[PDB]
RNA sequence: CACGGACCAAGGAGUCUAACGUCUAUGCGAGUGUUUGGGUGUAAAACCCAUACGCGUAAUGAAAGUGAACGUAGGUUGGGGCCUCGCAAGAGGUGCACAAUCGACCGAUCCUGAUGUCUUCGGAUGGAUUUGAGUAAGAGCAUAGCUGUUGGGACCCGAAAG
RNA sequence: CAACUUUGGGGCCGUUCCUUGUCUAUGUUCCUUGGAACAGGACGUCAUAGAGGGUGAGAAUCCCGUGUGGCGAGGAGUGCG
């Protein structure tokens, strides 16, 4: 396509997550309870960017466990997705 | 149609031994196809996930079988749930065979198979896919 | 603490035991099993007759 | 259990106090894997030669 | 398939064969040791700051930087050309905007400065049995980003149309600012 | 740049042969021959022929 | 036909490697890889290790981008093996892997064009086919081995030359 | 303008580094062979010394060294007591 000279594939670290995984960020202590325990208020937080991962994909379901993701970017699939889990998203850059 | 397999692990080896000993003698067709099973190579013994494991088992009139794979068994990070049952297979992740006697349920070596169905029976068989290799 | 037990994992990162694949190494105990003998159908007489 | 074991003395005898295994000697043997890493490590102090 | 070798050159001359790995090992083993024994209660190595470090890909990560700024260990209230004996680097091309990591800095240097004790020119230097790593002992830890566990707010925007109208006003902003012009030069 | 741009045949046996000089028989241009060159153009014949 | 061979000893010719590929063995398994490197030691060994990084778990399009479940992860057929009945022989239910077939989802292409809008932006919903090595409840990482491909001096000796 | 703070320059002995020296245990008992014992057999000893070498053949224990330590001389330049 239209060329940019010195191109250095740094823009482009866009690694993956689909919804299906989602808990292997959450240590095992802290998500059987946090799989028990689905109210609001004590909602589980996740650090896709801090496991290193950075935009969201919906392949999976999930329960209706509400959990609370923060991403840069995300699909509007597992949006939806999550706010039918009564999870939401919160947009950290 | 082989006679004994191309490795050297003894323990597979006296397993072999044992469903030789069976299918030579009591013609189920269990132990012919466990047997022949376990003659193949790593890529046609594929690793078999515990949640086709539960598919499975949520088969019709499916829940007090035993379930056999004959290989290698993963975790699968997917599924949540998971029941509670009796389930053989050589080598037993270690995620997964916590997740199951999480479930509560059993995991045996086909030695306590054999001890318990020898006739291949109230049993069941799967078998992983191939089609991802190119 | 530095191989491993039941209730303590290795003292090592990331670390378990092996497992076995069998859990006796003995076959014979499983053939004389009553069970198995019982399942059996009967034996031949490992030497065959001379015929013809 | 682990089943027992006896312990000894310097000059030897059965010591009373007795311990039980570890439960590494209830773990497998391999003896194609030792021979096969055994190789590789005792390959692994060797220094060069050549012309 | 294409694969690629550079090998088309006279390259056995020059191929440099990394055996000698262990006894450079212990040559350095060696260096760290007659080195404290040159310098003998002091640590082999710096305080170093924590800086979070560049470019999105890692710009969540913090790092074990270079050096202290004047800003920051002025509020310590020190000199540079103190802290540099005291064990303390300084990087003086740098620049401090962000409040959070100044004070992160300075925490560092008063605990260093707490956890220390100086021995003066004058005389009896007393026994102080030395640590070897200023690092360990003053760990760079990443921070806490948030706590574990919240409850929901939400306002209704759901996230996606937010990026997607970002990224087209950001596009069209230009042409809507050229517009703009256009409406501002009619009459 | 463009500026700067710019017999005697011996049967090879007897006395002759091993003598990485000249033989007795002396000429500004000879050419030594054993029989193992009458394989090798003999062979060169064939392939030639073969070629065209 | 032609070429080599007087006679004996000793020497002597598919090897080492880099990047890939299949097959097999082993470990481990949504992971995997200790060895750049730090500590440690009976010292080039052995043992332990964070933080990282690769390769993989997601493609698609030239890009901007966007990003995979209507369902019981679908329907039909076959489908080993199990289960039930059957003295059996046989029937029926289940039916993994796999194959075919029809669909669904993602992406690309064309049209449609909703609540709204710097009134030109956004892109609801539904259609049209053609396409991917996709998805459709994962399978790969590492090593060694037998090996093959190509380059390296390349199975060994040998060539007019610059 | 305001107060505060801090100063160094040698020589001597040890230490350090280098070079070097020197000292730092244990059978040469019996039997057989054979030219000879370092071989074989028996009884012993030492070990932080069984690594190597020599000596009339494979020598822990005949020797030199090694291992662990210690007593020195010469230089250097001060890392500090």
């Amino acid at each position: 396509g239209m060329r940019y000279f010195h191109k250095q594939q740094a823009h482009f670290w866009k690694p993956v997550l689909n919804l299906d995984k989602l808990w292997t960020l959450i240590p095992e202590d802290k998500r059987d309870q946090y799989l028990k325990s689905a109210s609001k208020e004590t909602a589980p937080v996740i650090d896709t960017l801090a496991a290193g991962y950075g935009k969201i994909l919906g392949k999976g379901r999930i329960p209706n466990v509400p959990v609370i993701v923060k991403a840069r970017f995300v699909s509007k699939l597992a949006e939806e997705k999550i706010r039918a889990a009564g999870g939401v998203v919160e947009l950290i850059a | 149609h082989r006679t004994a397999p191309k490795s050297d692990n003894v323990y597979l080896k006296l397993l072999v031994k044992l469903y030789t000993f069976l299918a030579r003698r009591t013609d189920a067709p269990f132990n012919k196809v466990v047997l022949k099973a376990l003659f193949l190579s790593k890529i046609n013994r594929p690793p078999v996930s515990v949640s086709r494991i539960a598919r499975a088992l949520k088969q019709e009139g499916a829940a007090n079988k035993t379930v056999v794979v004959v290989g290698t068994v993963t975790d699968d990070a997917r599924i949540f749930e998971f029941p509670k049952t009796t389930v053989a297979a050589l080598r037993f992740t270690a995620g997964a065979r916590a997740k199951i006697v999480k479930a509560g349920g059993e995991c045996i070596t086909l030695d306590q198979l054999a001890v318990r169905a020898p006739k291949g029976q109230n049993t069941l068989i799967l078998r992983g896919p191939r089609n991802s290799r190119e | 603490q530095v191989w491993g037990s039941e209730t303590v994992a290795s003292s090592k990162v990331g670390y378990t035991l092996p497992s076995h694949i069998i859990s006796t190494s003995d076959v014979t105990r499983i053939i004389n099993s009553s069970e198995i003998q019982s399942a059996i159908r009967p034996a031949g007489q490992a030497t065959q007759k001379r015929t013809h | 259990s682990r089943p027992q074991v006896t312990v000894h003395s310097l000059t030897g005898e059965a010591t009373a106090n007795a311990l039980p295994l570890p439960a590494v000697f209830s773990a497998p043997i391999r003896p194609d894997i030792v021979h096969t890493v055994f190789t590789s490590v005792n390959k692994n102090k060797r220094q060069a030669y050549a012309v | 398939p294409i694969l690629k070798n550079h090998f088309r050159k006279h390259w056995q001359e020059r191929v440099k064969v990394h055996f000698d790995q262990a006894g450079k090992k212990v040559s350095r083993r060696n260096a760290r040791a007659t080195r404290a024994a040159k310098i003998a209660p002091r640590p082999l190595d710096l305080l170093r700051p924590v800086v979070r470090a560049p470019t999105v890909k890692y710009n969540r990560k913090v790092r074990a930087g270079r050096g202290f700024t004047l800003a920051e260990v002025k509020a310590a209230g020190l000199t540079a050309a103190y802290a540099r004996t005291i064990g303390i680097a300084v990087d003086h091309r740098r620049q401090n905007r962000n409040q959070e990591i100044f004070d992160a800095n300075v925490q560092r240097l008063k605990e260093y400065q707490s956890k220390i004790i100086v021995f003066p020119r004058n005389g009896k230097a007393p026994e102080a049995e030395q640590v070897l790593s200023a690092a360990a002992t003053f760990p760079i830890a990443q921070p806490a980003t948030d706590v574990e566990a919240r409850a929901v707010q939400d306002n209704g925007e759901s996230a996606f149309r937010t990026l997607r109208l970002a990224r087209s006003e950001k596009k069209f902003r230009g042409i809507r600012e050229k517009r703009a012009r256009e409406k501002a030069e009619a009459e | 740049k463009e500026k700067i741009k710019a017999v005697t045949l011996v049967v090879a046996s007897g006395r002759n042969k091993g003598l990485a000089g000249r033989p007795k028989g002396v000429k500004g241009k000879y050419k030594m021959v054993d029989g193992v060159m009458k394989n090798e153009q003999r062979a060169l014949r064939r392939i030639a022929k073969k070629h065209h």
